[PDB]
RNA sequence: GUAUACGUUAAGUGGAAAAGGAUGUGGAGUUGCUUAGACAACCAGGAUGUUGGCUUAGAAGCAGCCACCAUUUAAAGAGUG
């Protein structure tokens, strides 16, 4: 998940890198590198790595390019969400580990009867 | 010409200001000096500019009153309106401010009257969710 | 309320005859016409204008004095002003050409595309697309202009072949 | 589409009878209907 | 899907269709109703695809009222053997409906929502139907 | 009897069937408007408060949810495509 964070500031540069192909080709079609107006232009000019510019449907690249950011901003959403009730779930199985590495017989049959409890469940 | 609602305290970068001047021809970053100058000294609201064209490559820009919703959140004081407008009435605009909203728009707004005019800026406060009283 | 009342006028200078079993004859500047009409209608002319007239409240009646005002209509405006319909070859590699009266298409094809003018018709090639035909009938000129379409019609993927004025083809994607 | 069932499908659709036969035509050439 | 679930006899003649509805011609309980025009048998998979047609239409709306119920049994002897050597066994259930009869009955929703409800009932029906409403004089 | 009077049909219906579809046509009866000028056509306005609001970068009438108002008025819907 921590890979796909970082997958996150990869298509950020992707979406920067869109963003420049979209006037494009503005710059050859090669990366569209630095495009921009000079005059009655917004030059955002934001700094990209090139990749060779796509292609045959020269918009639908740039376009797929902004798709995978949106993607990209959702798995940030899901993925510290996932993170979060996985580090519950570590400590909630180390804490399992812990309790059949001996103890009591009586405090293992109300560990039983707790978590039948913990949750409703058919009746 | 191309009109557009210029945000007074982020006038700088290529956000709204760089692609609209840059399909004209010009050079934003020696303009949006001159937005910020006359724009101190109504920072942080929204301001409408009225962007003329010319063909010698010369600019001057025709500032506008602030808009009628932009003036009721500063008389409110909440930024952003709510998900339902006479469903959830979030705040309450005295009329003397309404008054005072009204009577700024004198020299863009085509109104003979100011009776005209607050009546027009109660129908733009139906619409904020708040209600006039 | 109907195109058989209101009153036409004629520029100047033209004029019209009457004769007989309804055949009218047109003379002008630009041109002569002659069409021969049908013996139920009669018509009548007065000072610089043209008049129909209908006799009875029938359907083919009411379809006839319409048509006849309006055929009526276009006699007088061509035989003036004349009518013009343009057409554009768009295209890398097409061109109309001239050869004495004789019109060339340069269409894709592998054969040279010829076509042959009727009399009293003219067709004028002055730049690399836009070509005009001149004519002082709508009939003779809108089926040159379909005969002239018919060589090649336009696919609707890119803009190709014989398009007219103002008016959209259906886009399509191609993969 | 040769159908006996000649319908409007879209609101751009008009019902013409060229021929003695009911027919549409519409902007769209998908909407081309005739019977008979 | 309609059927008794007894039957005081399991083999009856077929009847006649001659006149008008003896009853059931006039709606009075929903508004709009399909009034039928000629007279034939009613299978109740005929009925259940009309049901659903409507029901499927109105997702929000009233109940639908169905005015008639297959009580007819009709039997079908075997293919392929000879005339005669007794009655078939029974296969189906058909109502026997005649001209001016109220079919299905719909209150709670709108004219034009219960009209096209209505024709798509009625086209899955073998007869000829009408759009027919209460009148209240009244 | 190329008979008389009044209508209807335009397909060879007459002189072979249906569900269903259809601006065919002749009639009967309501209803909005109409020479203060009617339905269409041609010349012009087709607006500023206003990019009406949450939302998505962006919903600037025309993604979605929406009380859906007020002026200059001879007229304009915070908008049908």
């Amino acid at each position: 998940l921590e890979k796909t964070l970082e997958y996150s500031e990869n298509a950020k540069e992707f979406q920067l890198y869109g963003e420049l192909l979209t006037a494009n080709l503005y710059m050859l079609k090669k990366g569209d590198k630095q495009a921009e107006v000079i005059n009655y232009y917004d030059e955002e000019s934001p700094t990209i790595t090139i990749p060779l510019n796509p292609n045959k449907t020269p918009s639908e690249n740039a376009q797929a390019y902004f798709t995978k950011y949106q993607k990209a901003k959702n798995s940030v959403a899901v993925v510290e969400e996932q993170i979060r009730l996985a580090q519950e779930e570590i400590e909630y199985f180390d804490q399992l580990i812990q309790q059949l590495s001996s103890a009591s017989p009586r405090d293992i049959s109300e560990i039983r009867e707790e978590l039948v409890e913990g949750k409703y469940l058919r009746p | 010409v191309v009109k557009l609602q210029i945000p007074a305290g982020k006038a700088n970068p290529a956000p709204p200001v760089g692609p609209a001047l840059g399909q004209a021809g010009v050079n934003i970053m020696g303009f949006c000096k001159e937005f910020n100058a006359r724009t101190a000294d109504q920072a942080g609201l929204i301001i409408p500019v009225e962007i003329s064209v010319y063909e010698d490559r010369s600019f001057t820009f025709i500032t506008k009153t602030p808009p009628a919703a932009v003036l009721l959140k500063k008389a409110a004081g909440i930024e952003s309106g709510s998900g339902e407008p006479n469903r959830n009435k979030v705040a309450t605009v005295k009329r003397d401010k309404v008054r005072e909203i009204a009577e700024t728009k004198m020299p863009d707004l085509n109104a003979a009257d100011v009776e005209a005019a607050m009546r027009m800026v109660e129908g733009t406060a139906r619409s904020m969710g708040i209600v006039i009283e | 309320s109907r195109v058989g009342k209101k009153l036409l006028e004629i520029p100047s200078d033209v004029t019209v005859t009457l004769n007989d079993n309804n055949t009218v004859a047109v003379k002008g500047p630009k041109g002569e016409l002659t069409r021969t009409f049908h013996p139920d209608m009669e018509i009548k002319v007065e000072d610089n204008v043209l008049t129909v007239a209908r006799p009875s409240d029938q359907k083919e009646h009411r379809a006839l004095h319409g048509t006849t005002r309006s055929l009526l209509g276009n006699m007088v405006e061509g035989v003036s002003k004349g009518f013009e319909r343009g057409l554009e070859l768009v295209g890398v590699g097409y061109r109309a050409s001239k050869s004495g009266n004789k019109l060339v298409l340069n269409v894709g094809y592998s054969h040279p595309v010829e076509i042959v003018p009727e009399e009293g018709i003219e067709i004028e090639v002055p730049s690399q697309t836009k070509v005009v035909v001149k004519g002082t009938d709508k009939e003779r000129v809108g089926a040159i202009a379909a005969n002239i379409r018919a060589v090649r019609s336009p696919e609707p993927y890119k803009g190709k072949g014989i398009r007219y004025e103002g008016e959209v083809v259906r886009r399509k994607e191609g993969k | 589409k040769v159908r006996p069932s000649v319908k409007p499908i879209c609101e751009k659709c008009k019902v013409i009878r060229r021929k003695g036969k009911v027919m549409v035509i519409c902007e769209n050439p998908k909407h081309k209907q005739k019977q008979g | 899907m309609l059927l008794p679930k007894r039957v005081k006899y399991r083999r009856e003649h077929r009847g006649k269709m001659r006149g008008r509805a003896k009853g059931g011609t006039e709606v009075h309980f929903g508004e709009f109703g399909i009034q039928a025009l000629e007279a034939s048998w009613i299978t109740n998979r005929q009925i259940e695809a009309a049901r659903i047609a409507m029901t499927r239409y109105m997702k929000r709306g009233g109940k639908v009222w169905i005015k008639i119920f297959p009580s007819k049994p009709y039997t079908a002897k075997p293919l392929e053997v000879r005339m005669g050597s007794g009655k078939g066994a029974p296969e189906g259930w058909v109502a026997v409906v005649k001209p001016g009869k109220v079919l299905f009955e719909i209150s709670g929703v709108s004219e034009e929502v219960a009209r096209e409800a209505l024709r798509l009932a009625s086209h899955k029906l073998p007869i000829k139907t009408k759009f027919v409403k209460r009148e209240e004089i009244g």
